[PDB]
């Protein structure tokens, strides 16, 4: 089907191996996941094809570990996966994402300005 | 010089609310649909049905605005009924070296015909 | 330099007065038809059959300036029979820009190939 | 800078010589019919049966001059058999100013794929 | 100022991997396949279902480069299933001038979509 | 069914929410109707788009309450409907059209020169 | 069918019909036909679109009355059919036409021309 | 079928036919085929197109009689059954062709160049 954007609780065997190459740094379990440490995953065609881990603390929430599959850059997979997960959390106001891991400082920077996000010292920020 | 024919914009999975072989031929689309996925009045279009599996091309005109209305009118009524999901789109040609970086208008429904996404590009599809 | 196909012209449920197999494959309007519509001897032409649901595409040829004439010659007489109404349809293209403002040639009939009525535009469809 | 889409050439009533699944896909033609209606080798073609009704687009091929070959090959084999009388058409694009000037290229034949008449221009037809 | 509709490039008879109704409507060809073909992404596309005899027309999206990928979605899935061997053809407009000297971009397969052969023109067929 | 221009003797429910929403500021009844006191309206696709209210009195007529929709203005609706309501009362030689109630003079003005009236002081007329 | 050049030697009622617009001046009867005094006509769709009256005296030929429907000219009928009279009369070396009837000698010229005939006074010779 | 290079080992008379076609100076039997001498041959749409015979003589082989047919030049037969032959003799490090009944050599040496064919007095060597 369409992109779709899921919050995802429970892994299918597919998921796993779709979130192995999206992640091949994570070998989960290790991926925990309660009600404030969530995944949300953009799939398309029955395979994901990004993810990012979301904590939440109340009013305030952090992204981390943001990737979208090499083949499928700049078709606008991050910025609707981005803009699901702060639509489907109303409750944060303020909003982190540290620099760790991210492969090209500059892309990073230039796509989170085009989602509102303003860049810090070792991140960026989006606290309305 | 070599001309390109690209995708100009689609409205994916709309849902038929009019079909009528008395009405005046065309398909009729609201206003705000023909908007988001650049078609104009009087422009070519193609129509697939999901759910009987038929093909044909026709043109659009407008509906009101807000109406959300895809009325499938005249002898193209033979080829849709009231409640099929169907697939509208339009075609241009343009050069081919614009065309490598063309992105087309699409837009996205579900449920009676509510707008969910916009968007400017289709995934790549994985194994 | 974006292209668009726009509705040139059509003649809206005339009626058809021949069909032969062994005429020569064409469809064959009377001329004061083709010029309420703009449509051109040689241009191709899409029918779209409201009597049998059939859709097809051809080339116009001239029939006799007041004849009344639609006929259905060739191939083409295995998708219409007399008597059956049909929209002919004329598609050109045109840059983006004109197409925005294109006013389509429209004629419609009723009776016996009677033309009651040329515009150049189709109304908008009301809930 | 209205386009137009008129007749090219046509190939009127030819018979197919070979109809076969497992050729390279195509319909291939003698060349001098090709070059009697103006067809291109790897032009995109319609081509008309008279026989069974059916109407389908592929793109032409040479085959060698003075064979008298039609050879409807591959996925279009499922749209005609070894005998059928078949017209095929090409259509090419142009400014409605010469569109109004334009002659088509046509080829006439009966027989075995003999070639009988040429010509630039098909008559009026009268009441 | 003619202008042809000539073949820009083909997949020979490649094998349908997937076939969904519910997947997004389109056609997803690896990108490698693109290529060889010349086949851009959103472009429009003709298939050939040379196992079911079935025409239609869509428009090409990416599949991920070296997946061997032909997938049939959406509406068009009524069309093709998993293991049929289609013909994907992609068609450009062009000056006559031009057309005369064209030669496509083919791209030829066997087995589970192993690209065997590339090349730039078709052989004459010989009696 | 394509543009028609119909004199209308008797109301549909469907004519009433028609009308209504042409002519919000009547709330026929209101709307006698006999011999001499005629609507005409332009139906497309089963629905009213238009109509004007015509007052006849032998060889003189008169016009008033000339509307179309908003949505489908500038397609020839309004050029149809006075055409036809023309065309229909060929006894009358003097028709009138007073400006009252219209939103845009210079709009009806230019209208009404395009379908031969002269415009005079408080309205409009052909008076062949 | 196909524009095709035939000889008449009966009539049905449809070529009565059709020659009567053809020649409104002849009457046939009046058309005495025979192996020497000949009719040859263009038909198309089951109409006759032209005709031309040829007179053989063995090595000698003559053409009368040539004209094609007004609405069908410059569409090569007339051309077609000259050129199977010719074709089909091959042992004719010396071909006139007078110049009686024709409504625009300067056309007639011209058309005349095309098909490799010479003027002359009174007409149009080829005599290969 | 598609465009596609075979080995000959026995022939149908449909292959006769082809290859009197082909090579009408030779007539066949004349052509002995065995493990070294080998005919190698363009098949399209039922048809053969083009042929060329093969000596081998382990590491170096010789090539001969290289025709494709007049009708079907330029299409990129010659390149692909030239391909196919050296691709399937992955043994031969030294190939030679000789000038032999060439028609036209300037032609032959733009065809033998483009194959990576260097001219030499007599033929075109390839000796990897
Ligand atoms: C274990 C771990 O995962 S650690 C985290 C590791 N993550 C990384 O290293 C990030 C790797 N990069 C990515 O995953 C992606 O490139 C992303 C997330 C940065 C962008 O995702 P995409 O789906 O490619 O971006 P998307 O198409 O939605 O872009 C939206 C906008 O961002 C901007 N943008 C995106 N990519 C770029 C680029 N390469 N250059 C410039 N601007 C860009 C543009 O404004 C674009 O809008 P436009 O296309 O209309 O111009
Ligand atoms: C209670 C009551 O109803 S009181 C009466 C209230 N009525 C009003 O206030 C009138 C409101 N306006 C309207 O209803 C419409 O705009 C009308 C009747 C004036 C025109 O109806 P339309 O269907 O839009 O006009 P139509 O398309 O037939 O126009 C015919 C011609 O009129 C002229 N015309 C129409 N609208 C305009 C315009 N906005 N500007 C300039 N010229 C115009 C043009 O010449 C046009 O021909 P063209 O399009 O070939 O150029
Ligand atoms: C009782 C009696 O019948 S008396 C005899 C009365 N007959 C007449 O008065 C003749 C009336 N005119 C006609 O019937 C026709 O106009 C004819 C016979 C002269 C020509 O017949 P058509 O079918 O129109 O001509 P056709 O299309 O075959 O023309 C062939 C060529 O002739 C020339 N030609 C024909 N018409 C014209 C014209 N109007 N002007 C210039 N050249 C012309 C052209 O070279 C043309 O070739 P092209 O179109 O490739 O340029
Ligand atoms: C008994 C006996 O047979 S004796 C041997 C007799 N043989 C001869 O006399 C050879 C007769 N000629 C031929 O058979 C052919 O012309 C051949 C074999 C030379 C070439 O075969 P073709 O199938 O026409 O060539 P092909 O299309 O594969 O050409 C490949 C490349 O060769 C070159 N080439 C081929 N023909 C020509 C030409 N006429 N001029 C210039 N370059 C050429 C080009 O580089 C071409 O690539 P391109 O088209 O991308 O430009
Ligand atoms: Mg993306
Ligand atoms: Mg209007
Ligand atoms: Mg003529
Ligand atoms: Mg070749």
């Amino acid at each position: 089907m369409k992109l779709t954007i899921i919050r995802l609780e429970k892994f299918s065997d597919q998921d796993r191996i779709d979130l192995q190459k999206i992640w091949p740094e994570y070998s989960p379990s290790s991926l925990q996941v309660d009600d404030n440490h969530r995944i949300y995953a953009a799939r398309f065609n029955e395979r994901l094809l990004a993810a990012v881990r979301v904590t939440l603390s109340g009013t305030e929430g952090a992204l981390d570990s943001l990737r979208v599959r090499e083949v499928t850059r700049r078709r606008g997979v991050g910025q609707y996966l981005l803009e699901e997960v702060l639509r489907n959390n109303p409750g944060v106001s303020c909003w982190w994402m540290a620099d760790a891991g991210v492969e090209d400082r500059g892309v990073m920077t230039a796509f989170m300005q085009a989602l509102g996000f303003t860049a810090q010292q070792g991140g960026w920020e989006k606290c309305s | 010089s070599m001309i390109r024919t690209m995708l100009q914009g689609k409205l994916h999975r709309v849902k038929v609310t009019h079909a009528d072989l008395h009405y005046e031929g065309s398909c009729a689309i609201d206003q705000d649909f023909l908007d988001a996925a650049g078609i104009l009045e009087n422009e070519a279009i193609d129509i697939w049905n999901v759910t009987n599996g038929k093909r044909f091309s026709v043109y659009a005109i407008a509906a009101e605005r807000g109406s959300r209305i895809i009325s499938v009118n005249g002898a193209a009524a033979h080829c849709a009924s009231v409640g099929d999901i169907v697939i509208i789109a339009s075609f241009v040609t343009m050069p081919d070296e614009e065309a490598r970086t063309w992105r087309p208008n699409v837009a996205y429904f579900e449920g009676d015909n509510e707008m969910k996404r916009t968007a400017k590009a289709i995934p790549v599809q994985v194994a």
